[PDB]
């Protein structure tokens, strides 16, 4: 419009907030001890 | 009674040592460090976040040009286009096929997510380190002290005062420049305030989240509207904060040496086990008892049983006490090669009682000490059968 910037602040209905989302839980690793060496068996379900 | 000794800086391990005052029953200390907060100095430089290209509605005049003005908006990029013939809604907008002009305006504004999700640069100095310490000495069995590690400033909790530190090593995990993001921190070198290159980190910089003024070097460039359509096409580098959010390095929180954790609350490293602490405590006279009450324990013999070479309490031993009284008698090893499970032991009239210990040498020739007497508990040990353990409790490895 060629005139004035009419005021009036429309509040944003959905602002970001710091909520809590449920995150995935990778399967437990299978440890196997070895002399000064930790053999770790891993079976990921998704890239972790 | 003002006892002074040096204890290695670790969290979970008690440094039980015996305060031997002549003419009185010995009393044994029991210092343990629950927390070891480094707390460097902090100074906020600026806050970075993803921007938002708020483009106001463009102005169009049918015939004749329209010169733009330099608004004070951050990165206010204004440009004029000529020869546009915008169709819109009901047909064409104008018929001045050469005199038609459009003006475009665009300014950068910190996005809504800056309030919640935003990095924070910092500059850090040496600062001052402070710790929580437990001291279950004598018969008191309680402490909750939170204490500065400046050797000038004793903590004065309970009856016994103490001085600890200063720390022997200054290996603060933080580098000169630190950036904090949510639960994570990084030794990134943020460029500066007001010199942020577009695309890289620090493209959008403000002194604080609520600051009205900001600095936006985003290399924003405007484009001519094509085919006569009413819009403001603009070319801009991708968000600098978006970069380094996917190309971040390994956070300090997970690559700090000496097994330190990081926390945001004042910003700190904690549990940072390095070097040694001079610990000095001031035992109140009222905790001592006259030596004529507690047992003397001369003429004793020592025999160890099946000693393991593990980091748990793999050592067991027996002593032939020749007591002068019946009652308790504090027990300790002045030598660091051996460490004792027991805080104390109760003696009948010339009885015999075992204790548990741990060590790290095959043939531990340690002077065991008991209330005003000592014995050489020399023996032999055998290697541990099994590599499966989580944490240790003796760290006295030396020549063997
Ligand atoms: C300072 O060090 C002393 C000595 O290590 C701490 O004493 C011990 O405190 C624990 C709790 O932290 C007591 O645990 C007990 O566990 C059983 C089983 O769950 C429970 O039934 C008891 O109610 C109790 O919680 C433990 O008994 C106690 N030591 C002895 C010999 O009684 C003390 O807590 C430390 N103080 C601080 C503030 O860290």
């Amino acid at each position: 419009g060629e005139g004035d910037t009419f005021k009036g602040k429309l509040h944003v209905p959905f602002v970001p907030v710091k909520a809590k989302c449920i995150a995935t839980l990778a399967p437990e690793p299978l440890v196997e001890h070895k002399h000064r060496t930790l053999i770790l068996h891993l079976h990921p379900d998704h890239p972790t | 009674y003002e006892h002074t000794a040096v204890m290695p800086n670790k969290v979970g391990i008690p440094y039980k040592a015996l305060v031997e005052r002549p003419g009185y029953a010995p009393v044994h200390l029991q210092i343990q460090l629950v927390n070891t907060r480094i707390i460097p100095s902090t100074n906020l430089e600026y806050i970075t976040c993803k921007y938002k290209t708020k483009v106001p509605s463009p102005v169009v005049k049918c015939c004749g040009a329209t010169q733009c003005t330099s608004k004070p908006h951050p990165d206010y990029q204004c440009q004029v286009f000529t020869g546009v013939y915008p169709f819109m809604w009901g047909g064409a907008y104008c018929f001045c096929d050469t005199e038609n002009t459009q003006m475009s305006e665009a300014y950068v504004e910190r996005s809504e997510e800056c309030s919640i999700d935003h990095a924070k640069a910092y500059k850090v100095h040496t600062g001052t380190v402070q710790a929580m310490v437990n001291i279950t000495y004598g018969s008191v069995s309680w402490r909750s002290a939170d204490v500065y590690v400046n050797g000038e400033t004793p903590a004065k909790i309970g009856d016994a005062k103490l001085i600890i530190g200063p720390l022997s090593s200054a290996w603060s995990p933080f580098d000169n420049k630190v950036v904090v993001y949510g639960h994570e921190v990084y030794n990134y070198d943020f460029p500066e305030y007001g010199t942020g290159k577009a695309g890289s980190f620090g493209d959008l910089q403000s002194r604080t989240s609520t600051s009205n003024d900001l600095y936006a070097n985003t290399n924003l460039k405007l484009q001519r509207p094509q085919a006569g359509i009413v819009h403001t096409p603009f070319t801009q580098a991708p968000s600098g904060f978006e970069r380094w959010k996917r190309d971040k390095g390994a956070p300090l929180n997970d690559v700090a040496p000496f097994g330190c954790s990081i926390a945001l609350e004042p910003l700190r490293a904690e549990n940072c086990a390095v070097g040694s602490i001079p610990i000095s405590i001031d035992i109140p006279d009222a905790a001592f008892t006259r030596i004529s009450e507690t047992p003397t324990v001369s003429d004793l013999e020592c025999k160890i049983t099946e000693c393991t070479y593990a980091s748990d309490f793999g050592g067991i031993a027996t002593v032939a006490y020749k007591s002068s009284k019946a009652g308790n008698c504090p027990i300790h090893s002045p030598s660091g090669v051996a460490v004792i499970k027991e805080n104390d032991v109760t003696l009948a009239e010339s009885g015999s009682f075992t204790f548990h210990f741990s060590t790290a040498n095959i043939h531990p020739a340690f002077k065991l000490q008991v209330c005003t007497s000592a014995v050489t508990c020399k023996g032999d040990c055998k290697p541990p059968k099994d590599h499966i353990v989580d944490y240790p409790a003796q760290h006295t490895e030396s020549f063997t």
